[PDB]
């Protein structure tokens, strides 16, 4: 498979997650999403077929996660926007005020603006810190994935948000929307993984 | 997931 940060991709046959971005660790090819997503050793597919395996997670505390995908998968700079793409150009961490976008399989991509950090979401199995908050709108499924900004800069991946009966906050005004995704740089550093740009 |  074609790996594309949004893209959707099945967790041992049951739940579904967004890609967040393609990596390397050395000669391993993989993507990071977020770690909620799957436990270490399950089945990552695309398309019905298996592409790898959680290799390592941090959930709850953190929020994050790596695939290490088969060396037949295909490593891509791009994060899917519609048909079109956003090109990954590195994982300079942008301030409160930017604009931010994300992209995932549930609400496509979206955008607003990011407005708080070192945020705490309390979720079932324990609490999250240090996550980043956003208003752009997001909605179940839409874990994992990309949050980048318009010129290519890798923020995080998805990891929460204060989704509403409809299983999503695009419903409700940007001004009521916390969209919350987990620091991309502390993901990189943690597994030793190196960005796939273009 | 939802914050609670």
């Amino acid at each position: 498979a074609n790996i594309v940060g949004g893209i959707e991709y099945s967790i041992n046959n049951a739940s579904l997650c967004s890609v967040g971005f393609s990596v390397t660790r050395g000669a391993t090819k993989g993507f990071v999403t977020a770690g909620h997503c799957g436990t270490v050793n399950a089945t990552a597919r695309i398309g019905g077929a298996v592409v790898g395996t959680f290799a390592a997670r941090v959930f709850p505390g953190n929020d994050a996660a790596w695939v290490s995908l088969t060396s037949a998968q295909t490593l891509l700079p791009r994060v899917a926007n519609g048909s079109s793409f956003v090109t990954v150009r590195g994982s300079t961490e942008a301030a409160v005020g930017a604009a931010v976008c994300r992209s995932g399989r549930t609400t496509g991509y979206q955008c607003g603006t990011i407005t708080a950090k070192n945020v705490t979401a309390n979720y079932a199995e324990g609490a999250v810190r240090g996550l980043t908050q956003g208003n752009a709108c997001m909605g179940r499924g839409d874990s994992g994935g990309s949050w980048i900004t318009s010129a290519g800069q890798a923020q995080g991946v998805m990891s929460g948000g204060n989704v509403q009966s409809n299983g999503n906050n695009c419903g409700i005004p940007a001004s009521q929307r916390s969209s919350l995704f987990q620091r991309l740089q502390p993901i990189l550093s943690q597994y030793g993984l190196s960005l796939v740009t273009g | 997931l939802q914050p609670i």
